[PDB]
């Protein structure tokens, strides 16, 4: 971004906080060598949108001085033979080349549903494509580098797995 | 045949040359398209799975009432413009319509009923074979019937009976699977069964058991559940908005159409009400004497013994009675039934389904 | 459920001694056993199994002659297979 | 057989017809009937293997090797993996199976002989993911050191005609 | 001479794309024959000098050209599989004792 700090910001505790699971493995990851633990990726933010939650993006992790690709959940919709998640795979390959790279996700409900019902018609989709999603977290891929960034609106049916506490660790509210 | 030689002569010339003159405009794909739109201008419009694109125009051997918007023809080899029609038989795509068949059945085993027996014939079974009085007296007879009762117990056995002395084409339609958790597919399918069958007269549509739709309660549209009152309201289409000639016939029976009842019926496209009636001293005897015309049993054993004291036993109770009677018979290998499997079937039966409200005097 | 439409509603047995061997009597045959196997007393020590669970206490017997990787499944690995069954079906 | 040479065209068996005659099933969806070669091994044929056909004519080329695998699908192995079997205890009492249902029928098939009950053949795992179910499957290829195929079919079918049936054999 | 000739035959029988299979709902009385293709929707194409329409069944196995889709001969018969998930079994597994009671 072309802005400086935090305009939206002002809370020290909370966005310290997330600063602390960032620059640990940009320079020296020995913390958790003797810990013995893998790298934590999780940050969840929960509340309104665009005010003190969106724009922390283009703000933080624009001064932390790392590769930051925007990705929209419209852009990735691909209604005619969706490609979906196939194309965040391929997003990845600048993760393994550029080491300073953040990725950030910005304000999906979209995936949050899980339709208990599953009478669905396009959405049936839409839970088989973020089952590629949660490979990322899951399988070969493991970097520490590239952090998991979701926000939503509402705390309602979300998916628990990417829940997980491993997957989504600071929750930061917007008091 | 006597024309083959004077009048053949100058026709099988023109004949054979004019079918070389089809193997230029047809080949052998005979690829088959769909038609969705007729043009004055002699265009078509081609449909497949492989997304055709063409400004073919329509050819000769079709007419205007032979290209149908939507149904398959026949097209070109190269030019794939249109050259035949495909014709339509044995089982549409719709939903599940019966064909035909002839059935066996009369009035026999319903004997006694016929004080309302004799009240449906007039509305359905005369204004079929003697289309007349309509035009001295003027007055359009009834569309359907509407039927509310205990069925299977002579009074849906008589719209069976029915079925068969009307000797034309009888129609019977599925009114549970509409009931489906998929909002829409209710008038959908219903209206495409009236459209497509309209071109036969005799239809006599029966429907058995509705207990969903009619919700209406103060208002016309509430805020209750879309998977019910909105597939009602096909049928306000077919009885009200968009009337035939008297082709189409639905006939609906049920337990209780009462609430139901004035959302669909209207004030006279079709009159009918026949309930379910005790059977009395006379009645009973005709349901169970004529059930044993081809039954053998006991000579020493009177048929009229148990129609003095019974309580509510009818054509369906018997039905069992009969069965039930005989299997025990019938593990003996003999065509008689003794009387001790009388008293038994009728315990069982007057145990299990017949149960009254314990209400007495009054 | 009317005269005719539908006859009778056929109740089954409920379990009992005489029940429980029931499959034991009957899927014995294709699975290997001992001849220390008395049917009707090993079945005096089950519960709540006719049917369906004898077929999974006996597909249990296979797993626990695993371990002894032998080829023969005496009376002493039935019982593990009693008390491990039911502790599915008390659940919920 | 060098008529054909280097434009190969990937084809899909289909079902035999004579000797040196059969039907070939194309990756574009369209079958060809072609005469198969008599040097062409036909004890080799599955219907699943791909073959290789030409472009103008669509002549079936060679039987392909075992080595046939395509990559298209990510056909691999695992290469040292990380999450030890060991490590992770507590389940010891449901994850008795993990070398009876996996190991054992792999080694020792006469035991299942020896026994009469099925196989534990099917095995359906339902759970949430990273509490530890999926953690005991990266431990399988520990306990295992074998060829190890883990592949998540989520959106790997395609949905469009002829990738997903790409996926559907040949894996 | 019936070896290396057949080499050479493969040259020019090959020159084609292939062959296409479909299945034959009906006939007619024009000499032409209506073949489904699986793929592709209904198309309906002529016979060769070798079969007559009396002697095709309904839903058969067919071969067919290229461009000029006409049918050459009959290959196999209808396939095995039927429907989609058929479930009805003739003289189960249990015959006698399976389930007591």
């Amino acid at each position: 971004g072309e802005i400086t700090f935090d305009g939206i910001g002002g809370l020290t505790e909370q966005i310290r906080e997330l600063r602390e699971v960032i620059e640990l493995p940009l320079k020296n990851p020995e913390i958790f060598q003797r810990v013995g633990i893998k790298p934590p990726k999780g940050v969840l933010l929960y509340g309104p949108p665009g005010t003190g939650k969106t724009l922390l993006a283009k703000a933080v992790a624009a001064t932390i001085g790392a590769n930051f690709i925007f990705s929209p959940a419209s852009g990735i919709v691909d209604k005619y033979i969706g490609e979906s998640a196939r194309i965040i795979r391929e997003m990845f390959a600048y993760a393994k080349e550029h080491e300073p790279c953040i990725i950030f996700m910005d304000e999906v409900d979209a995936i949050g549903g899980r339709r208990f019902s599953e009478g669905t018609s396009a959405d049936r989709e839409i839970q088989r494509t973020l089952m590629e999603l949660l490979t990322q977290m899951d399988g070969f891929d493991n970097l520490g580098q590239t952090k998991i960034i979701m926000a939503t609106n509402r705390p309602d049916t979300l998916d628990p797995a990417l829940l997980r506490p491993g997957r989504l660790d600071r929750k930061v509210e917007i008091p | 045949f006597v024309s083959n030689s004077e009048i053949l002569k100058p026709f099988e010339k023109k004949q054979e040359e004019e079918k070389k003159q089809l193997e230029e405009i047809r080949g052998n794909p005979l690829s088959i398209g769909t038609l969705e739109e007729i043009i004055d201008d002699d265009h078509a419009i081609v449909t497949s799975p492989t997304m055709p694109d063409y400004y073919v125009s329509i050819l000769s051997f079709v007419d205007k009432e032979l290209l149908e918007p939507g149904c398959s023809v026949l097209l070109h080899h190269k030019t794939m413009s249109i050259v035949g029609v495909l014709q339509d038989d044995a089982d549409p795509m719709v939903s599940v319509m019966k064909m035909d068949k002839s059935p066996t059945e009369s009035y026999s085993d319903i004997g006694g009923l016929e004080s309302q027996i004799q009240e449906i014939k007039e509305s359905v079974e005369l204004p079929l074979t003697h289309p007349e009085l309509y035009e001295e007296m003027g007055i359009k007879p009834p569309k359907g019937v509407i039927l509310y009762g205990a069925p299977g117990t002579g009074k849906t056995l008589l719209a069976k009976a029915v079925a068969n002395q009307t000797s034309a084409t009888f129609l019977r339609i599925v009114g549970s699977e509409l009931i489906q958790k998929y909002l829409g597919d209710g008038p959908r399918l219903c209206r495409q069964i009236f459209k497509v069958a309209g071109e036969n007269a005799p239809s006599i549509v029966f429907i058995d058991e509705i207990d969903a739709i009619g919700t209406k309660r103060y208002d016309s549209n509430s805020g209750g559940e879309r998977e019910i009152q909105r597939t009602m309201l096909e049928l306000l289409n077919q009885l009200d908005g968009f009337d035939d000639r008297g082709d189409v016939k639905v006939i609906m029976a049920t337990n209780k159409i009462e609430t139901l009842d004035p959302a669909l019926i209207r004030p006279g496209r079709i009159d009918r009400k026949i309930l379910f009636e005790n059977p009395d001293l006379s009645t009973k005897k005709k349901i169970l004497g004529i059930h044993t015309s081809k039954m053998n049993l006991s000579e020493d054993v009177n048929l009229e013994t148990l129609v003095t004291t019974k309580d509510d036993l009818s054509g369906a109770d018997i039905q069992a009675m009969c069965t039930e009677a005989g299997l025990l018979a019938l593990r003996e290998r003999r065509m008689q039934v003794t009387a001790e499997d009388f008293k038994q079937a009728k315990e069982r039966v007057m145990k299990n389904k017949v149960e009254e409200n314990l209400e007495g005097l009054y | 459920l009317r005269p005719g439409r539908i006859d009778r509603k056929i109740e089954f047995p409920p379990p009992s001694v005489a029940a429980r061997a029931e499959i034991l009597r009957i899927h014995s045959r294709k699975m290997n056993l001992t001849r220390g196997i008395n049917l009707r007393k090993v079945a005096e020590k089950m519960n709540g199994c006719s049917g369906a669970d004898v077929k999974g206490v006996c597909t249990e017997a296979g797993m626990y002659a695993l371990r002894e990787r032998r080829i023969h499944v005496t009376q002493e690995d039935f019982e593990l297979a009693v008390g491990k069954v039911m502790n599915k079906n008390q659940e919920t | 057989k060098r008529i054909q040479s280097v434009p190969l065209v990937i084809g899909q068996f289909l079902e035999p017809i004579d000797q040196n005659t059969g039907i070939v099933s194309s990756t574009t969806g369209m079958s060809y009937v072609v005469r198969i070669l008599s040097t062409l091994d036909r004890e080799l044929l599955k219907p699943s293997m791909s073959v290789a056909l030409h472009r103008h004519s669509n002549a079936l080329v060679d039987i392909l090797p075992p080595d046939s695998d395509s990559s298209i699908s990510v056909m691999g192995e695992n290469e040292k993996p990380d999450v030890t079997y060991a490590d992770v205890g507590g389940l010891d009492m449901q994850k008795q199976e993990i070398r009876e249902a996996v190991e054992l029928p792999l080694v020792q098939a006469d035991l299942y002989e020896q026994i009469g009950i099925d196989p534990p053949r099917g095995v359906l795992l339902y759970g949430p993911p990273g509490t530890g179910k999926t953690m005991l499957v990266k431990a399988v290829a520990n306990s295992t050191k074998a060829a190890f195929i883990r592949v998540n079919g989520s959106e790997f079918v395609h949905k469009y005609l002829g990738e997903g049936p790409r996926m559907v054999r040949d894996v | 001479n019936d070896k290396v000739r057949f080499i050479k035959d493969e040259l020019r029988l090959l020159q084609e794309p292939g062959s296409y299979v479909g299945e034959v709902i009906k006939i007619v009385s024009d000499k032409k024959v209506l073949v489904k293709v699986q793929p592709e929707g209904k198309y309906i194409v002529d016979v060769a000098k070798d079969i007559n329409v009396k002697d095709l069944k309904a839903s058969q196995r067919v071969c067919l050209r290229s461009d000029s889709y006409m049918l050459h001969k009959v290959l196999e018969n209808k396939a095995d599989p039927l429907v989609s998930l058929m479930m009805v079994e003739k003289v189960p597994d249990s015959t006698y004792d399976m389930v007591g009671g």
